[PDB]
C-alpha cells in the first residue's frame, strides 16, 4: 500500500464542538472524487492511530456521535479521547493508497475561551484595511440571517467602533490602529453546538517606501577608527530598517570591490547580524567587521552597505595606526 | 586506463536571493577523475560556495547559500581530469530578487518536518509545493541529491496525481531504514521559472525495539 503519511491539513478543535474530517486523498492526492472511486469498485476504510508509530485498530463507528458519512468522518461532538491520526485507506485487489489525518482536541486555556497553541494568525499594516474571516465554517454555514456569528475581543464582548464593518463571516477594519492588536474570536451556533475560532492579530508599520537609514557610520562623514598593528578591530555597523515584509535585512561590509562574506579566511570576517531593536515591524540591526591580527594590508577604507527594495546606501570607515 | 567521461552534467539554474542553488557534476574514468569548479577559468573560492563530495568519489556538488544577486550570477564550469584526459561542461546561474519573482515561481506550501523512525521500518518525508507550471519535486540529503533513479529501490519518490486546484504533493519514501539514512533532508521545487528550497528537516534513526 502506497502510504502518503500525514496530510498537510491538520484538524485542531476545542473539546465539545463538532468536526468533520474529510478524506485527503480525493482533495489533493488522487484525481477522482468519492462516488467515482466506489463506482469503479474501490473500498474506503478508516483506521485510527494514536501517533507515529502506533498501529491501527479499525474505527468502531456508532451512528450518533461518531458517524461514518459519505467521504468523511463526523464527530458530534468532539471528545478528548478522539485525538489522534485517522488513516484513510482506498483499495483494489491490485491498488491501495492511504493518507493519515491529524486530529487534535484541546481545552479552553484557563480563564480564556481559546487554546493558545490552537489559533489562527494574521498581520496588518497601520493605516490600511484588514479583513479577518471566520473559518473554517463551511459545514456549519447556514443560509439564513440567524443564527449570527458573534465576535469577541480578548474573549469578551465589546462596543465596536463604526470604522469596523461586519458581514456574514468576515470582520472588516477600514483603518488598522495599534488598539486593534490582539486576539479576535468568532462564535457560531449549530447543532445545537458551539463553534469558536480565534485569530491573533499582529500589527506592523505600512510598507516603507524609503531605503534603510545608516547610523554607525553615517552616509556623509568618513568616520575613522584607530587600531594597533597585531591587535583586533571590531568595526560595527548599525542601521535602521523600515517594514518591507517577512524579508531579513540586508546589511554587509565591503572593502573596495571586495565583499567580506565572500572571503575564505580566518583573518577577516563579518559577524552574524544582530537585531538590536524590533517594533512592528521596524528594526535596528547591527553587523560587525572583525580583523584579528592587524596587518598593514588591513588598514584603509571599509564601507558598510545597507539595502532594501527601495535602495542601496553605504557609509565608509578609515582604519589607521595609532 | 580510460579518460574521464561525464555521467551527470550540471544544468542551468534560476534561484531566488537568500536561497540555495546546487550544481551537480559526476564523471567516471580510470584513474578516478578529480572534479574542480571554475568561474571564468578560475577555481571558485568563496565562503558561500561549498563543494560537497559524493561518497563514491563519482563527483561533487557545488552549493551556493545564501544566494546573492548580482554577484553570484555567472557562468560556472565543471572540469573533470586525470592523467589520461580532461573534460569540462559549462552552466549558468541566475538569481532573482523576491520583489522580482514572477507569478508562477515555485513556492513551498509545506516542507519536510523532523521525523524519528526506528531501524528497518519505513520513514517518509513529505513535501507540498505549487507553481505555474506545476513544479517538479526533488530531494537533497546532506547537500547531495537523493538518487531515486532505480525502481524497486529502497528509496522511492511519490507524486500527487494532481487535480488542478491544490498544491502538488511529493514524498520521499525510505524503506528498511538504516543508520546511514540519518541526516538533513531538504525538498526542492523546480519549474521553468526557477528553483526553490524548503527548510532543512532532520531524519533520526533510533534503535529497533
Ligand atoms: C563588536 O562590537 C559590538 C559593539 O559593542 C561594544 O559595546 C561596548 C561594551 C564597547 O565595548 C564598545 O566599544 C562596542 O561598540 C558588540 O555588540 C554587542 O554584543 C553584545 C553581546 O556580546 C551585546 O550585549 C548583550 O549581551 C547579553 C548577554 O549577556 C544579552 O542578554 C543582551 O541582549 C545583549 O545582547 C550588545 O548588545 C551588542 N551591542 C551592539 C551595539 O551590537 C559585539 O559583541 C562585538 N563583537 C562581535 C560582533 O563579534
Ligand atoms: C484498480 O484501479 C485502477 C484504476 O485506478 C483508479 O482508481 C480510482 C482512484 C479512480 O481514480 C478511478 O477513476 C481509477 O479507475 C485500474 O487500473 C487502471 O486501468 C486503466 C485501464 O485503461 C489504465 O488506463 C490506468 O492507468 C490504470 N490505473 C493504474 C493506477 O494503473 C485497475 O484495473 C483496477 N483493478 C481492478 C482489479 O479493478
Ligand atoms: C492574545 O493571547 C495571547 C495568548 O494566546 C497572549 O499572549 C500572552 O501574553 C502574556 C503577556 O504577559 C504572556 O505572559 C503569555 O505567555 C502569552 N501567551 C502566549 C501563548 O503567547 C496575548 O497577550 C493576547 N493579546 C492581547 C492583545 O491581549
Ligand atoms: C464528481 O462526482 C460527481 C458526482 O457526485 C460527478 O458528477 C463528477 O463527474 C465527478 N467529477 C468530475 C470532475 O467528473
Ligand atoms: C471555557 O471557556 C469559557 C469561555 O466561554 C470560560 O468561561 C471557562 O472558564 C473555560 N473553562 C475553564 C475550565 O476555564
Amino acid at each position: 500500500c502506497t502510504d502518503w503519511s500525514v496530510d498537510i491539513k491538520k484538524y485542531q478543535v476545542l473539546v465539545g464542538e463538532p468536526v468533520r474530517i474529510k478524506c485527503a486523498l480525493f482533495y489533493g492526492y488522487i484525481r477522482t472524487n468519492y462516488s467515482l472511486a466506489q463506482s469503479a469498485g474501490l473500498s474506503l476504510m478508516w483506521y485510527k492511530s494514536s501517533g507515529p508509530g502506533d498501529f491501527e485498530e479499525p474505527i468502531a463507528f456508532d451512528g450518533s456521535r461518531m458517524s461514518k458519512e459519505e467521504d468523511s468522518i463526523w464527530f458530534r461532538p468532539t471528545l478528548l479521547q478522539d485525538s489522534g491520526l485517522y488513516a484513510c485507506v482506498i483499495r483494489n485487489s491490485t491498488y491501495c493508497m492511504k493518507v493519515s489525518i491529524s486530529l487534535t482536541v484541546g481545552e479552553n486555556d484557563t480563564g480564556l475561551c481559546y487554546n493558545s497553541k490552537m489559533k489562527y494568525f494574521e498581520k496588518a499594516e497601520l493605516s490600511k484595511s484588514k479583513e479577518i474571516s471566520c473559518r473554517d465554517i463551511e459545514d456549519f454555514l447556514l443560509p439564513t440571517r440567524e443564527p449570527e456569528i458573534l465576535w469577541y475581543k480578548e474573549c469578551r464582548t465589546k462596543a465596536w467602533r463604526p470604522s469596523i464593518v461586519f458581514k456574514r463571516d468576515t470582520l472588516l477594519i477600514k483603518e488598522v490602529k495599534e488598539d486593534d492588536i490582539g486576539n479576535y474570536t468568532c462564535e457560531l451556533k449549530y447543532g445545537g453546538f458551539v463553534v469558536r475560532r480565534t485569530t491573533e492579530l499582529t500589527v506592523t508599520a505600512p510598507l516603507t517606501d524609503k531605503p534603510p537609514k545608516l547610523l554607525y557610520p553615517m552616509e556623509s562623514k568618513l568616520t575613522v577608527q584607530e587600531t594597533q598593528l597585531g591587535g583586533s578591530a571590531n568595526l560595527t555597523c548599525r542601521a535602521f530598517f523600515g517594514y518591507s515584509g517577512d524579508v531579513s535585512p540586508l546589511i554587509y561590509w565591503m572593502k573596495g570591490e571586495k565583499f567580506i562574506e565572500d572571503l575564505d579566511e580566518n583573518r577577516v570576517w563579518e559577524s552574524d547580524i544582530r537585531i538590536l531593536k524590533e517594533h512592528l515591524g521596524e528594526q535596528e540591526v547591527s553587523i560587525s567587521l572583525i580583523v584579528d591580527s592587524v596587518e598593514e594590508g588591513d588598514l584603509g577604507n571599509y564601507s558598510c552597505y545597507v539595502e532594501n527594495g527601495n535602495g542601496r546606501r553605504h557609509a565608509s570607515v578609515l582604519l589607521h595606526k595609532r | 586506463e580510460t579518460p574521464p567521461r561525464f555521467t551527470r552534467t550540471p544544468v542551468d539554474q534560476t534561484g531566488v536571493s537568500g536561497g540555495v542553488a546546487s550544481f551537480i557534476c559526476q564523471a567516471t574514468g580510470d584513474p578516478r577523475p578529480k572534479i574542480v569548479w571554475n568561474k571564468k577559468g578560475k577555481k571558485v573560492s568563496n565562503q558561500r560556495f561549498e563543494v560537497i563530495e559524493f561518497d563514491d568519489g563519482s563527483g561533487s556538488v557545488l552549493r551556493i547559500q545564501p544566494l546573492r544577486t548580482p554577484r553570484d550570477e555567472a557562468i560556472y564550469e565543471c572540469v573533470a581530469s586525470n592523467n589520461v584526459g580532461e573534460i569540462s561542461v559549462s552552466t549558468r546561474l541566475t538569481v532573482l530578487r523576491e520583489d522580482q519573482i514572477p507569478r508562477g515561481f515555485p513556492t513551498i506550501d509545506m516542507g519536510p518536518q523532523l521525523k524519528v523512525v526506528e531501524r528497518t521500518r519505513t520513514a517518509t518525508m513529505l513535501c507540498a509545493a505549487s507553481g505555474n507550471p506545476d513544479p517538479e519535486i526533488t530531494w537533497f540529503k546532506d547537500f547531495l541529491p537523493v538518487d531515486t533513479s532505480n525502481n524497486n529501490g529502497r528509496i522511492k519518490q511519490l507524486r500527487s496525481e494532481s487535480i488542478g486546484g491544490t498544491p502538488i504533493r511529493g514524498a520521499l519514501q525510505i524503506e528498511q531504514s538504516e543508520e546511514s539514512d540519518q541526516g538533513k533532508y531538504e525538498c526542492v521545487a523546480t519549474n521553468s521559472a526557477g528553483t526553490r528550497y524548503s527548510a532543512p528537516a532532520n531524519l533520526y534513526v533510533r534503535e529497533l525495539r
